[PDB]
DNA sequence: GGGAGTAATCCCCTTGGCGGTTAAAACGCGGGGGACAGCGCGTACGTGCGTTTAAGCGGTGCTAGAGCTGTCTACGACCAATTGAGCGGCCTCGGCACCGGGATTCTGAT
DNA sequence: ATCAGAATCCCGGTGCCGAGGCCGCTCAATTGGTCGTAGACAGCTCTAGCACCGCTTAAACGCACGTACGCGCTGTCCCCCGCGTTTTAACCGCCAAGGGGATTACTCCC
């Protein structure tokens, strides 16, 4: 029935279409535009959540928390490049000590 | 008495504060600072607490990132100790200071 | 009370595909809702310019596809374009 | 690889 | 001045998270100055959005739209 | 006769090429480089003459700006000679990958 | 109707020196030259990939100055006078 | 013909004060090791110039294709009626937060 | 090498308040339709991009030379760290109250 079920998507094609219209991004929005964009947003959502789920498992947690989103983003090459100008609340930083600082003896 | 050698505990502090995600500046001192600065732009502004929390997250994330670049600038000078010239170089190469 | 829409249910639906036993905190959910809103605005804002530069009134799936290839890096663009093309293919094949 |  | 509420040990903790092993005593006055300049620029923008809405309360969204205009997007505060 | 010591004309060159706005890369070698790179992205592309000049103006501006940041990194190390680690630092602090 | 290779070596050593001299560089270690070639090639790859994407979307075969201007604008390295 | 100026209302939320505690900050002190100034040398950078390369100029040819105009109709915008998806709210309980205990693994001095 | 001390880690017990499910309702997705114009596309044309020749000489190259500056080592001085003690005020639970965000109606202007 609904366009998301036609596209095979979880993300809301109809709402993406509404936002494309009301954002004034163009005088008109083609019928394939929200289907394609919803599929891209769903993919990127799945890509982060896949990695964050693994980061959660590595911390024995069952619930993803911002720590795991920061770990998922910053450990992944393309996602770190996509989110290079993004700061994540409560994310922290990657564990990283410059090798010259370690107590070589 | 037992005593750790210089820098041994600094490394433990690095490990600790890179594990944790807690905000490292105390909230009330930062909030009073935000209000002090805001009072220069408009008299008797009010802030949502989530607005002050947003400003703190941005401020700590910015300073933490700047210290990482400062650390590299110090190490590049073969130093272990970061110094104002390291902050100024980082700020300059970032283009924050023209 | 005034009603505020968000992507929360859809991120959760996707989460239960990738990691059925995993949950997500409301702070992490707020971040994921922010992420989707940001990436939406980037692609739509680029596709708008791609339409304008071509003097064309419509944002089509073709404007989205180029905007994705411009914005997303590396393999992430290649997979995203694959998912987008498959979705539009299936959608236009619907009755 | 990557998902989906 | 309230800028001195950004105490030395707090700046050190930020430096420790930044991976800094050893901190010159001059770094503290530098870091206060840098932070004060950073906050002034972000608050000026946030106040502008607040005054454009003719509000008196600065909201979190005014800050997020400031930070995004500053090129420094923040995820997690509803933006 | 006369014979300069090393680094004496370098200052003259620093003055000359800052005052001179002219493009410093040979135009035809750069054009072949552009086409070589473009041939990976699409076969049998064509380039407007002004498009190649636009790329060269940007590329020389980019490299000059990076060499300024590189020179600061060298000076920060208390070196006169710039070295690859100075480029890598400058690029890293810019956040380039 | 040709294939091109090794043209990065056409960015001559004295040309790189001239750019560095304009950048105020007083003295240049010889390892800078291969380093600068790599950096330039990465820069050109990013800009040309975008310009080709704009060209393909316009369904053109000729890369125009406008495609380069937009590709540079995407980096924040906007180049003026060539148009908008 | 509907955006928005605006006036009246609620009551969320924000500012503000206070009292206890005690976690964190401020201070002093000892000395380890780091910063950095000297000096030595050798290797690798710059300047010179004779030789070589091919960039540049100009000319000329051509044809790919950028760009422009005409015609059609597939497409998307507007609309009214219908429906259930998505929201706010309410509730339940187990994942996570915390304490406390023992294990063990690092640190550094002897 | 070995040992004692500190610290971090792993483990089990307690418990609470946030995440997940359920409800119900309302407004926004969508279905079916008409309309009309965006743009697909086909045809033309004449710009300018590619190719080639060939002459000139600007620039690149390579080999010599030497000297200047990279950096390796060393010594000294004082600045930072670690940490024991004293002091501050951050925190937070409570409570007060009223500003103004937000929502409504009324209406007149663009």
């Amino acid at each position: 029935k609904t366009r998301s079920s036609r596209a095979g998507l979880q993300f809301p094609v109809g709402r993406v279409h509404r936002l494309l219209r009301k954002g004034n991004y163009a005088e008109r929005v083609g019928a394939g535009a929200p289907v394609y964009l919803a599929a891209v947003l769903e993919y990127l959502t799945a890509e982060i959540l896949e990695l964050a789920g693994n980061a959660a498992r590595d911390n024995k947690k069952t619930r993803i928390i911002p720590r795991h989103l920061q770990l998922a983003v910053r450990n992944d090459e393309e996602l770190n490049k996509l989110l290079g100008r993004v700061t994540i609340a409560q994310g922290g930083v990657l564990p990283n000590i410059q090798s010259v600082l370690l107590p070589k003896k | 008495p037992h005593r750790y050698r210089p820098g041994t505990v600094a490394l433990r502090e690095i490990r600790r504060y890179q594990k944790s995600t807690e905000l490292l500046i105390r909230k009330l001192p930062f909030q009073r600072l935000v209000r002090e600065i805001a009072q220069d732009f408009k008299t008797d502004l009010r802030f949502q607490s989530s607005a002050v929390m947003a400003l703190q997250e941005a401020s700590e994330a910015y300073l933490v990132a700047l210290f990482e670049d400062t650390n590299l600038a110090a190490i590049h000078a073969k130093r272990v100790t970061i110094m104002p010239k390291d902050i100024q170089l980082a700020r300059r190469i970032r283009g924050e200071r023209a | 009370k005034t009603r505020k829409e968000s992507y929360a249910i859809y991120v959760y639906k996707v989460l239960k595909q990738v990691h059925p036993d995993t949950g997500i905190s409301s702070k992490a959910m707020s971040i994921m809702n922010s992420f989707v809103n940001d990436v939406f605005e980037r692609i739509a804002g680029e596709a708008s310019r791609l339409a304008h530069y071509n003097k064309r009134s419509t944002i089509t799936s073709r404007e989205i596809q180029t905007a994705v290839r411009l914005l997303l890096p590396g393999e992430l663009a290649k997979h995203a374009v694959s998912e987008g093309t498959k979705a539009v293919t299936k959608y236009t094949s619907a009755k | 690889g990557r998902s989906l | 001045d309230n800028i001195q509420g950004i105490t030395k040990p707090a700046i050190r903790r930020l430096a420790r998270r930044g991976g800094v092993k050893r901190i010159s005593g001059l770094i503290y006055e530098e870091t206060r100055g840098v932070l004060k300049v950073f906050l002034e620029n972000v608050i000026r923008d946030a106040v502008t959005y607040t005054e454009h809405a003719k509000r008196k309360t600065v909201t979190a969204m005014d800050v997020v739209y400031a930070l995004k205009r500053q090129g420094r997007t923040l995820y997690g505060f509803g933006g």
